[PDB]
């Protein structure tokens, strides 16, 4: 129960050590019940020092450690590329070759003409900031070039493969390859990457809404929705048992209304014809 | 048990009966009703303010607009509309308004600018909803959701104290941080109740 | 839809003698259903936010206003020459503590120092007795009065 | 300056019989009017009911 105080050399590999995982390791370990961290700063020290194998093991990728360092990039294509077609899909969906100019591709051409003075004067006074404008004005001209469904097929193709060189690059930055196929398997992220990849090419095929689904998923992603969302489940159990005993109260009312009130049930409705 | 027993015999419904006695019963559930029901004597207060308060909402429109009450009807078989003046069918028609949005409005004559008692008719509907229909519903549901926050707060400060601080004893967790005696066995081998029992 | 029960119904008004009964139906149904039920659901959503912003605010003052691996709180570092700002980088800065770590999982196993070989001892076999759970040697003087 | 005023009416005994009951007369007087409001909201069109 004595204290020292020992100067020792830091090793050469602890160097490989991302900011990231830094903040990351700083901000979400806990006290376990003795009003200490140290229980599960350990168990977390075990895996950074995993993880910092494999990031000097893969510094000598490097293609794939650029492809794995900018991934950030390709989440951030990834999503406003779906906003985009999602707003796309959304407002024009008769289609039926829906380029045929009937008083649309006037108010359309005066918005586009609008849209590129804006997108203008955006890159003008914020010029760091606002880089996929445009490329969203280049996809907005090449719909006025080529039909719809050629634009929606060609950014569907670049979705998915957006989407697959994200996989690899999600791969790369984590450990989970050499443990085996089954340890990444039983991964959570890993399956919803996987479920956006299949909902991504299954829209690209199979009757093309499907984006709806891949931008719930994607969008209930961020901190501050999710936040309120775990404010609306977190005490889930409570708010399902109210809901049981509005069922049985509705139940008992309904029980009382067919017991004494039966012939007041009529209600309006309209028919349709045959 | 009679309640079992009387479905058996008797028209058996009574299943409901039960099946909301013994859901009724579960920590959660009971937590809620518990927040409910704990300040009841605020809301059954605040109830009789709202019953006061459409009584003399009720007297002012008997006094005024006495011939403004009329109501749609359909009738069974053995003009689809109908009048009250006994003042207690002007309080359960006003009772009838209570919910359904506006209140004393959409239910009324509805006079549009012709009528002298137009501004009166106006002041009397929008005066009706303000104070009521907000003020009134919106303060018993105040009181529940301070409930909540009174119970939520004294069940913190139970469970804190009762995981921090020492049983018996009486201390405070911060006094046992070094020399040899920690609070961890404090609890096990020094002033253990089970062995004071 | 507002009422309820109400405004789907017959509206039976005044004439059969069910009317009294009907409307003290209506009005029960209106009470504990539609305000009491749906309050209560909105009233946990509301508290599960009191709760929540309760946890987080006294995750970051705690993070803030204390020390890491050292423990203290911040009031005890309020004089002689050494303070909090820099007790935190240069004293109990938990990175040295995991280059601590990687130092004993790396080196091989002999060759090293004293208090290296009692931490690998302690890392090893049982538990972590070796980190300094609510002492700093700066808070401690002099040891002359006694002496 | 109360106890002086509690003092000076300890004599009255009738006043101060009067002036110890009065949660009393307000529980009577509160009382009454609920039940004649409840009469008088009841029944009015009066007219001979
Ligand atoms: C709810 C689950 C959806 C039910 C799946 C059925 C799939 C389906 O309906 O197939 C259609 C394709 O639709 C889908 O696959 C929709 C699936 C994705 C949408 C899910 C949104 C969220 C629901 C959960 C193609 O047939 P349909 O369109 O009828 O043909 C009519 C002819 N038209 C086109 C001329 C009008
Ligand atoms: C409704 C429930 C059914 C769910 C349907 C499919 C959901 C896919 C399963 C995996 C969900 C997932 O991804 O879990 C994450 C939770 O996010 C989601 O739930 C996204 C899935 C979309 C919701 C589907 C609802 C469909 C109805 C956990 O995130 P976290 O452990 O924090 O670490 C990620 C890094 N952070 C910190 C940046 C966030
Ligand atoms: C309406 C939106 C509310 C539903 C959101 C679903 C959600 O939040 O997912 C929850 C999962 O519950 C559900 O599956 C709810 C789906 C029910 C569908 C609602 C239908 C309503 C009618 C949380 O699970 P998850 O964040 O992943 O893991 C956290 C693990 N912890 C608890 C250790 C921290
Ligand atoms: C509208 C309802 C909102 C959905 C709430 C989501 C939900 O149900 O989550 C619960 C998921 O578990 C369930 O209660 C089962 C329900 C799963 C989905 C059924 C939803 C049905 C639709 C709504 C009725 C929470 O888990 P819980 O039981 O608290 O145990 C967590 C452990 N604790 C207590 C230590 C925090
Ligand atoms: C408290 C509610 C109790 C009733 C209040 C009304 C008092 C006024 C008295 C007359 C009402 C009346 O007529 O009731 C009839 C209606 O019968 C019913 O079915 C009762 C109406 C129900 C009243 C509201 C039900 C409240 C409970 C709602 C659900 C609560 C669930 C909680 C479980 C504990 C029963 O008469 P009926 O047997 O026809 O025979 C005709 C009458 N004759 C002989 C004079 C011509
Ligand atoms: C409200 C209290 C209920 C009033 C008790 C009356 C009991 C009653 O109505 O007797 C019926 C039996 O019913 C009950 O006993 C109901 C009692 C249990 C229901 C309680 C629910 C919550 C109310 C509080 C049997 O007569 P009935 O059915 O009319 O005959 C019509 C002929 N049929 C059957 C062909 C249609
Ligand atoms: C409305 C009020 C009228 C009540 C009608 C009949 C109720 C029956 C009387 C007894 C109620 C009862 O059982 O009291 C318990 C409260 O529970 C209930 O109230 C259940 C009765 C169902 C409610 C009837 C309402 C009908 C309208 C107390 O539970 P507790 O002292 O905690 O110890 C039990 C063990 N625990 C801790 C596991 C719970
Ligand atoms: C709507 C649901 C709200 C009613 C629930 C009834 C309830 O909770 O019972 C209460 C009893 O009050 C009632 O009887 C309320 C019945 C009123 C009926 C509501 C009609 C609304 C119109 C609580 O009594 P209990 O938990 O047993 O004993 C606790 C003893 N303490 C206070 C020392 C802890
Ligand atoms: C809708 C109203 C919800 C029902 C509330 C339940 C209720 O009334 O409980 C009260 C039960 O007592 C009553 O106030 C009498 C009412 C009993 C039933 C009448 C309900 C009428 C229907 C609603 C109008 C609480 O008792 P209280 O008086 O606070 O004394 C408890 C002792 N304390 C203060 C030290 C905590
Ligand atoms: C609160 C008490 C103060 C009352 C203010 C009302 C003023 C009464 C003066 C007459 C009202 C008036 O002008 O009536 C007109 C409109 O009616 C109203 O003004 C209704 C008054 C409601 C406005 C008050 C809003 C805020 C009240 C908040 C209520 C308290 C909570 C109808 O116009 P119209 O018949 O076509 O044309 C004739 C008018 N000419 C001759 C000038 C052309
Ligand atoms: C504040 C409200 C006071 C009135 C505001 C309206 C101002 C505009 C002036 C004209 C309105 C008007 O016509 O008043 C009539 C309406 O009388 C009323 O009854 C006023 C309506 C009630 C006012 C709104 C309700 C306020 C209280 C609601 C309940 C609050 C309870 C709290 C108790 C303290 C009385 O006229 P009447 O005597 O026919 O004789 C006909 C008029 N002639 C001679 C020119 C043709
Ligand atoms: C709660 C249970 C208590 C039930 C109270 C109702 C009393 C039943 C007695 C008969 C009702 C009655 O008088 O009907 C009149 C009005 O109907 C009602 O009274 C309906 C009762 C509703 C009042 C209760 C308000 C508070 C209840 C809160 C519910 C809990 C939440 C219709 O008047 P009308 O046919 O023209 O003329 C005939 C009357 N004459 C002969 C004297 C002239
Ligand atoms: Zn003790
Ligand atoms: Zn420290």
């Amino acid at each position: 129960r004595t204290m020292e105080q020992i100067v020792f050399p830091v090793p050469s590999i602890c160097e490989f050590l991302t900011k990231e995982s830094k903040l990351r390791i700083y901000y979400t370990t806990e006290r376990d019940e003795q009003g200490s961290k140290i229980n599960d700063f350990f168990l977390r020290s075990e895996d950074l020092f995993n993880e910092m194998n494999w990031q000097k093991k893969l510094r000598a990728q490097p293609v794939l450690y650029w492809c794995a360092r900018n991934m950030s990039f390709w989440s951030s294509i990834s999503f406003n590329l779906a906003v985009l077609m999602n707003l796309l899909v959304a407002f024009f969906y008769p289609f039926k070759g829906v380029r045929g100019g009937t008083l649309e591709p006037h108010w359309s051409g005066l918005l586009w003409t609008a849209m590129l003075i804006s997108l203008a004067i955006v890159i003008a006074l914020p010029k760091p900031h606002g880089i996929r404008a445009l490329i969203a004005s280049t996809i907005l001209r090449l719909i006025f070039s080529v039909g719809l469904q050629p634009t929606l097929f060609l950014l569907g193709a670049f979705n998915v493969c957006n989407k697959i060189i994200f996989l690899m690059s999600f791969v790369g930055n984590c450990g989970t390859f050499t443990r085996g196929y089954r340890a990444m398997v039983l991964d959570v992220e890993f399956l919803y990457h996987l479920l956006y990849l299949l909902i991504c090419a299954m829209g690209l095929f199979v009757h093309e809404f499907f984006y709806s689904l891949l931008l719930f998923d994607l969008v209930y992603r961020e901190e501050t929705l999710l936040n309120v969302i775990k404010s609306v489940t977190r005490n889930g159990r409570p708010i399902i048992l109210t809901a049981a005993l509005a069922l049985i109260l509705v139940y008992l009312f309904s029980i009382v209304g067919y017991l004494f009130f039966k012939d007041d049930f009529i209600l309006e409705v309209d028919r349709l014809p045959n | 048990l009679l309640i079992c027993a009387m479905g058996l015999f008797v028209h058996e419904f009574f299943y409901s009966l039960l099946l909301f006695d013994l859901v009724y019963r579960e920590e959660t559930l009971l937590n809620v009703i518990k927040s409910v029901t704990r300040n009841g004597r605020p809301i059954i207060l605040t109830a009789a303010l709202a019953l006061i308060l459409v009584y003399l909402f009720s007297i002012v429109g008997y006094l005024f607009f006495k011939d403004d009450f009329i109501l749609e009807v359909d009738r069974l078989p053995n003009k689809e509309h109908t009048c009250e003046t006994l003042l207690m069918c002007i309080v359960t028609v006003l009772s009838h308004g209570l919910r359904s949005g506006g209140g004393v409005g959409d239910v009324l004559r509805k006079p549009s600018k012709e009528e002298p008692l137009f501004a009166a008719r106006v002041i009397y509907d929008l005066l009706f909803f303000f104070m009521v229909i907000i003020i009134v519903l919106n303060l018993i549901f105040g009181v529940i959701i301070d409930t909540f926050a009174d119970l939520r707060s004294e069940k913190q400060k139970k469970e804190e104290i009762l995981k921090t601080t020492c049983f018996i004893c009486g201390l405070e967790r911060d006094k046992f941080d070094n020399k040899t005696v920690t609070f961890e066995e404090h609890i096990k081998e020094e002033h253990n109740m089970w062995h004071y029992l | 839809s507002g009422g309820g029960v109400g405004d789907v119904l017959r509206k039976p008004s005044k004439e059969e003698p069910l009317f009294a009964a009907r409307v003290i139906y209506d009005l029960l149904f209106f009470f504990m259903v539609i305000i009491i039920v749906l309050n209560l659901i909105f009233g946990v959503i509301i508290d599960t936010f009191a709760d929540l912003r309760s946890e987080k605010q006294k995750k970051e003052e705690i993070l803030k206003t204390t020390c890491f691996i050292c423990g203290l709180e911040r009031d005890k570092f309020d004089n002689k020459t050494v303070t909090f700002e820099e007790h935190i980088k240069e004293e109990h800065n938990m990175w040295h503590y995991l280059c601590f770590i990687v130092l004993v999982k790396v080196k091989d196993s002999t060759e090293y120092t004293g208090p290296e070989s009692y931490v690998a001892e302690m890392i090893r076999e049982r538990n972590l007795d070796w980190f300094p759970r609510m002492r700093a040697m700066s808070l401690v003087s002099s040891d002359s009065e006694g002496e």
